[PDB]
């Protein structure tokens, strides 16, 4: 807790530009408001002739629907002069310099005796507002034409704060007196006087409007458009009170900006409705109140970060919407009533206004948990995440922020076709409640989404995409037939963040069925109808249900949104997300009985080989060695729920088929003191296990395979039990005389062989010792992080399409992918598979190696990495980075409590492969922000390679191996000899491993190790890409230690023996090798 | 250009062919050779051999020797090959590095002789082959690939045979 105020001063130094971008803006501001001073008065009229006054004139007049008729509006217009001051962000000096450009604020208040005391009937108060600004802007365009500034400024009718019932006039400049640099637009918004009425008609429950529904939008909008200066009056009172306020408002407003809550409005489908001035007036309320015993929660005698802490702790803890609120008055305490209004509420007595009624229940419901999450990530003293809490824009992409996104195409036709296209109601009470059809059906579609899902998702957000908040003078509103309607969108993004525990629960229960059936059960069977059902279970429990059909491609969340869309809001709408099905059938389908109708969170094949290992586990405990088994325990990918083609029985060509599993015996003192004798003694134990197993449990098949992964000990022989249930296991023996034997090898090795022997011991520690706690923490974390297993499955599919997986280890990819789960901040936990995968890609693009490590605490939410251990991993990361500054050999530093060293999983990977990973992730993120998620977008995201690689050796196996690998578009037995598995399996990965292991100084190779996860439908084609070292850019002369294959042409120079070396590759695999290409 | 057939310090280029590939439209491999002696056992009277193919075992280096003997009647006592760490499996000896006994450069090979007549005969003979292949590379004696690679090395998925590793473990423990 020492760098935070330096971060405050640093972010302020980036944000202040407070003379050169603002003094000439004040100059043009002086010009504009003295122009509007010099605009004169205008007298009594009637709208039945102001229509002909605006008949063929260039100006137009905005309104709300319905358009005014002269019959019920025998109406009058007067034009007097307000005296202007400055308001808000500019007047409190909080200008933020976006590439987009913030707005500015202006004052057009209103006198008293030009309008009567009955502005509470059918919006003609805002009609005289509209005609007022219409004549003012026509005289402003005349003053444009006579003050010669026609060529560069532009006047624009607009919807103020995305509200169709408040129009404004914004000047924006288009290409001494012309200007384009700082934030652009100036507006022309109105004000009404302060005291207009009697005290009982400003509570938003009231009605006075035509055929008692409340009009909360109406009697909040007239109140907001009346009081735009009381807020600044007590705001400057609090400004005279506190010194913390400008720093408070600037850090709160860029907080709200980089998490996307703008102050437009939330009703018509926009993430936002909460903003900086609502934030500051509730800050001042919480400053001079906040307790039931009048506890002033904030004291205003100290700095800004603690007031930020206090105000977001308040608005994160204390609930405002569903049950009561604290209300405050100004002309000043605050106190809690417990009356929930089904609306985010905070109430006044000086203004008597409900300020957050511009903002929806769903937007408050998601913003409160944004605030709870930012409490969670700035109440932890261990890390430093100012970049997470104030720097990264989490709203800039449409799918890191939300788990699921669907289209809602609405080809409803026209406003008069709405009757028999829209399946909801369209009547007097609903359009006098919700002002426009856009926010009406947005509210209705959020309600039917929440009732269709309930606890099956966390939070909902709707947005009308393509919504436009400005319109030219040539048309009275927006009138553009976009996407199939005359309405202010083209289609609808429905967006979900999901409770991952109940994604694919195929029964959503209603109430229990009593005889006189309950009213919410009636609502349930009205909502479901043909799909609703009366129900009992295996415990004898009657309820109301509806069942679903789980599929690997389509999750049932899509079908339940499809049903609740094509029943209750339209019949001819279209709902789809083909991206979801695209990566869901990128994931390999196992050859299991009824495996197309399984889910994606289904771990049943993993449970099946776990049970077969339990049977082998029992029959290997119950036997007798001369030295009995201490612990047999599994360590493989199928046991930490990670293999791509999840294991079907009898699948030879799966390289994850043979599962790694480690047994250890007692701590016997009779181990031999030498490494090859120790390996042969361990295999003597394995030979006795094999002979007793083949003696008694004859239904298991067994052979021996020589391990070659640990370098320079050629005696490691592993056996291979082939279960009758259809699985294979690589049994190994761990002793207590191995790690101390390798450490004394480090000791008495030759002095220039210590890094090579430490590489050997790091491969040993990564394989036997640390892998056990690795698979423990991953198996124990997968059941709280339920999308982790499929996001690693297609993350390694992605990584094998791009064929880095022969170099980057599996466990390194597992740690890379568990980073956005154990630390999802500032984003949330991935509740969908695409969300997890592109959060992985976004992080590994965004993450820089040399300055920052990647620590990660593998713990479930709500054992954890403490401050001392965190500083220790920072210290040995610092030691690694100042022993090597630019990452020559140690290229990723990932570390946990299971590995404080960091070197373990990332050793032996080359710099072209590591930079290929980072560069390809940055290409992916750049392409996603270029085009967005589309079918061809995902398709070239998963296309293999086609970049600056230099060899393409093209390969086929004499038989396709997806039948015998378990990916279906049948193997069920083992042959009479256990050597036909050789020609049923593929050689390509270990052959290219020997190629790289011999050519390791001259060039690096690669291959796709899983041949038919990525190699076509037949499952046959694999590539081998070579890449010459940057050392071999010229033509060296022959030395003794340069490790190449040479073709000298002159006396001095040698060159790569290229043709003969890829011919020798072709001879080493010529039954497999069928084609060669240079780039 | 091929007529350069003598390097800076004693090196000899020995070229030979590569056989047919199904997707290649004169694939040529070189060896480098010097020679050296010492007072020790097998590092005496020995030629260096650089840029040797994949897993060059005994018997096809021996058919190379045998076609030289059946061609020019050279004196040649070579029937074992020394110090071919082909892929990189024997840089250290971890057994003697953590053991009581068994004690006592990159991509090079170490081909001994026993006779001064044999080393001078093979030296000037292969120098004459280097010169004649330098001015005409056409129909030299070549690489008879009666495949050693697919038999003597395809063991990666072949299981280790039971009685063989039983006898190995038994004699080593004994």
């Amino acid at each position: 807790s020492n760098i935070f105020k330096l971060q405050i001063d640093e972010l302020l130094e980036q944000v202040k530009l407070k003379q050169k971008h603002v003094l000439k803006v004040e100059k043009f501001l002086h010009k504009l408001y003295d122009i509007l001073q010099e605009i004169p008065d205008w007298e009594e009229k009637s709208l039945a002739e102001v229509d002909s006054f605006f008949k063929n004139k260039i100006v137009s007049v905005p309104f709300v629907d319905p358009k005014p008729i002269p019959q019920n509006t025998n109406y009058k217009f007067n034009y007097k002069k307000p005296d202007i001051s400055l308001i808000g962000s500019f007047a409190l000096k909080a200008g933020i310099y976006q590439p987009n450009g913030s707005s500015i604020d202006t004052l057009l208040t209103m006198p008293k005796e030009l309008f009567e005391k009955k502005d509470f009937l059918n919006f003609r108060c805002l009609h005289k507002r509209s005609v007022y600004l219409a004549y003012l802007t026509h005289h402003l365009l005349i003053l444009l034409k006579k003050d010669k500034l026609d060529s560069f400024l532009q006047l624009e009718y607009s919807y103020f704060d995305n509200d169709p019932l408040l129009p404004i006039l914004r000047i924006s400049c288009s290409k001494d007196y012309n200007f384009y640099k700082t934030r652009f637009s100036i507006n022309l918004l109105i004000g009404f006087p302060y005291k207009v009425f009697e005290p009982k008609k400003l509570l938003p429950n009231r009605n006075c409007i035509r055929i008692l529904p409340a009009t909360p939008l109406y009697n909040f909008s007239v109140l907001s458009s009346s009081t735009h200066e009381n807020y600044l009056k007590y705001l400057y009172k609090t400004k005279k009170q506190t010194e913390s306020f400008v720093e408070a408002t600037v850090l709160g407003r860029l907080w709200l900006q980089q998490r996307g809550f703008s102050s437009n409005m939330s009703h018509s489908g926009s993430l936002g409705g909460f903003g900086t001035f609502e934030f500051t007036i509730l800050m001042a309320a919480l400053l001079n109140g906040g307790g039931i015993n009048s506890n002033k929660i904030l004291l205003h005698g100290f700095s800004s970060y603690q007031l930020f802490k206090g105000v977001i702790k308040y608005l994160a803890t204390m609930d405002l919407c569903h049950d009561g609120h604290l209300q405050f008055h100004s002309n000043p305490a605050s106190k809690y009533i417990d009356e929930g209004f089904q609306t985010p509420t905070l109430f006044d007595k000086s203004t008597k206004v409900n300020i957050l009624t511009k903002m929806t229940v769903s937007s408050y419901q998601i913003l409160k948990e944004y605030a709870g999450e930012t409490l969670r990530m700035l109440n932890n003293v261990v890390q430093d995440q100012f970049s997470n809490i104030f720097l990264t824009n989490i709203s800039r992409f449409d799918n890191l922020k939300y788990d699921l996104c669907y289209d809602v195409q609405l080809p409803l036709g026209k406003y008069n076709n709405l009757e028999t296209s829209l399946a909801a109601t369209f009547g007097s009470m609903e359009r006098v409640k919700f002002i426009t059809l856009e926010n009406f059906l947005a509210h209705k579609i959020t309600n039917v989404a929440r009732y269709a899902l309930g606890d099956r998702i966390k939070y909902i957000q709707i947005e009308m995409v393509g919504q436009k908040s400005d319109f030219p003078i040539t048309k009275r509103k927006v009138y553009s037939n976009t996407g199939g309607n005359h309405f202010n969108f083209d289609f609808v993004r429905v967006k979900l963040i999901v409770n991952p525990s109940e994604c694919d629960k195929l029964v959503t229960k209603g109430p229990a069925h009593s005889e006189t059936m309950s009213t919410e059960a009636a609502v349930f069977k009205n909502f479901w109808g043909i799909k609703s059902s009366l129900r009992r279970f295996k415990d004898g429990s009657i309820t109301h249900c509806c069942v679903w059909s789980t599929s690997s491609s389509e999750p049932i969340i899509s079908s339940i949104v499809n049903f609740a869309l094509q029943k209750h809001v339209s019949k001819k709408a279209q709902i789809s997300n083909e991206t979801i099905k695209k990566f869901h059938n990128f994931l390999p389908l196992p050859n299991l009985p009824s495996s197309a109708k399984t889910s994606v969170l289904n771990l049943s094949s993993f449970f099946n080989l776990k049970k077969s290992f339990d049977d082998l586990y029992k029959i290997i405990f119950q036997m007798k060695l001369p030295l009995s088994v201490k612990s047999i325990l599994p360590v493989g990918s199928a046991f930490r729920y990670t293999s791509l083609c999840q294991p079907v029985p009898f699948a030879y060509s799966d390289p994850d088929f043979f599962q790694d599993v480690i047994l250890e015996f007692e701590t016997s003192p009779k181990w031999p003191d030498e490494i090859t004798s120790l390996e042969k003694a361990k295999t003597a134990f394995l030979l006795k296990i094999q002979e007793e197993l083949s003696a008694n449990s004859s239904t298991y098949r067994s052979f021996f395979s020589r391990d070659e992964s640990i370098p320079y000990n050629l005696e490691i022989v592993t056996l291979n039990i082939l279960t009758p249930e259809g699985y294979g296991f690589k049994f190994r023996v761990l002793t207590e005389r191995d790690e101390i034997l390798y450490l004394r090898a480090i000791a008495n090795a030759r002095n220039e062989l210590k890094p090579e022997l430490e590489a050997t011991f790091l491969k040993f520690t990564a394989k036997y010792l640390a892998s056990v706690r690795h698979t423990r923490t991953l198996e124990n974390i997968s059941h709280s992080y339920q999308f982790y297993s499929p996001v690693v499955r297609l993350f390694k599919r992605w990584l094998d399409t791009h064929l880095l997986l022969g170099h980057i280890t599996d466990e390194l990819a597992e740690l890379i992918a568990i980073k956005p789960f154990v630390d999802p901040a500032p984003y949330f936990i991935p509740g969908s598979l695409e969300n997890g995968f592109l959060k992985v890609l976004k992080f590994i693009s965004q993450w820089n190696w040399k300055d920052d490590p990647l620590i990660l605490d593998l713990v479930k939410p709500e054992e954890r990495l403490t401050l001392a251990q965190y500083k220790g991993i920072q210290m040995n990361f610092t030691n690694l980075r100042n022993s090597d500054p630019n990452g020559t050999h140690l290229q990723f530093f990932v570390a946990s409590k299971n590995d404080p060293s960091g070197i373990l999983y990332s050793s032996g990977i080359p710099l072209p492969i590591a930079t290929r990973l980072t560069a390809l992730a940055k290409v992916a993120v750049n392409l996603l922000q270029t085009h967005g998620l589309n079918q061809q977008t995902i398709n070239l995201l998963f296309t293999p390679g086609l970049k600056d690689y230099d060899f393409v050796v093209d390969l086929r196996t004499p038989i396709g191996l997806k039948s015998s690998c378990g990916i279906l578009s049948a193997p069920s037995n083992f042959p009479e000899n256990l050597n036909d598995l050789s020609e049923k399996m593929d050689p390509t990965y270990q052959l290219v491993k020997y190629l790289n292991l011999k050519y390791k100084n001259s060039l690096i190779l690669s291959s796709r190790k899983y041949i038919g996860v990525n190699g076509g439908e037949k499952g046959d084609k694999n590539v081998i890409t070579g890449l010459i070292k940057p050392l071999f850019k010229g033509a060296h002369k022959f030395r003794v230690n340069l490790d190449c294959n040479v073709k000298p042409v002159d006396d001095e120079n040698v060159i790569l023996n290229k043709e003969a070396i890829f011919h020798e590759i072709a001879a080493f695999g010529n039954d497999m090798v069928i084609n060669f290409e240079t780039d | 250009i091929e007529d350069i057939s003598a390097m800076k310090n004693g090196f000899i280029v020995v070229p030979f062919k590569l056989p047919d590939h199904k997707a290649l439209p004169a694939s040529l491999h070189f060896m480098f050779a010097k020679r050296h002696q010492s007072s020790n056992s097998n590092e005496s009277d020995c030629l260096f051999l650089v840029n040797l193919p994949l897993l060059s075992n005994i018997e096809h280096m021996k058919k190379f020797v045998g076609q030289l003997c059946g061609k020019y009647d050279t004196v040649s006592h070579v029937e074992e090959l020394l110090y071919n760490d082909e892929f990189g499996l024997h840089e250290v000896d971890l057994s003697a590095l953590t053991s009581d006994l068994m004690s006592s450069p990159r991509n090079t090979a170490l081909l001994k002789f026993v006779d001064a007549a044999s080393i001078n005969n093979c030296w000037n003979a292969l120098k004459k082959y280097s010169n004649l292949h330098a001015k005409h590379p056409n129909e030299l004696f070549e690489w008879t690939y009666t495949t050693p690679s697919f038999t003597t090395f395809v063991n990666f998925y072949k299981p280790l045979d039971i009685d063989y590793l039983k006898e190995d473990i038994h004699t080593h423990m004994a």
